[PDB]
C-alpha cells in the first residue's frame, strides 16, 4: 500500500525529464512484423502494439 | 480440539490499495512565468538605470577634482 508512491517518485524523476525522453524516444524502434519474426516475447512484443500477453 | 490456525487474511479484506499514477500538476501558467519574468528584468532595468546615472554624476565630480588639482 506504499509501493504506488516509490512508482511516482520514479516516475517524477523519469518520465517527463527532456534527457531522459531526447536518449529513449526514437531509438531501437522495432516493426511488429520484425518483432514477431526475431522472436521477441513481453514487452519487446507490446512496445509494437501487438497485444499478447501469456 | 484445536480448529485449524495459518496465515489467511482478516475478514472482510484488506485496506484498498492505490495504484494509479499519481502526477499532480503544481500549477502556473506560462503566460504568467513569461510576465514574472519580464517584470523582474524590467525592475533590474530600472533600478540599474538610476544607479548607472548616478555613478555617472559621482565620476563626472571626480574628473571635476583631478581638473581643479592639475594645474
Amino acid at each position: 500500500k506504499n509501493f504506488s508512491f516509490r512508482i511516482d517518485e520514479l516516475e517524477e524523476m523519469l518520465t517527463n525529464n527532456r534527457i531522459w525522453r531526447n536518449r529513449t524516444v526514437d531509438i531501437g524502434v522495432v516493426t511488429a512484423e520484425d518483432a514477431l519474426n526475431y522472436g521477441f516475447s513481453g514487452v519487446m512484443l507490446r512496445g509494437s502494439g501487438i497485444q499478447w500477453d501469456l | 480440539a484445536s480448529k485449524v490456525k495459518q496465515d489467511m487474511p482478516p475478514p472482510g479484506g484488506y485496506g484498498p490499495i492505490d495504484y494509479k499514477r499519481n502526477l499532480p500538476r503544481r500549477g502556473l501558467s506560462g503566460y504568467s512565468m513569461f510576465a514574472v519574468g519580464i517584470g523582474t528584468l524590467l525592475f533590474g532595468y530600472w533600478s540599474m538605470m538610476k544607479w548607472n546615472r548616478e555613478r555617472r554624476r559621482l565620476q563626472i565630480e571626480d574628473f571635476e577634482a583631478r581638473i581643479a588639482l592639475m594645474p
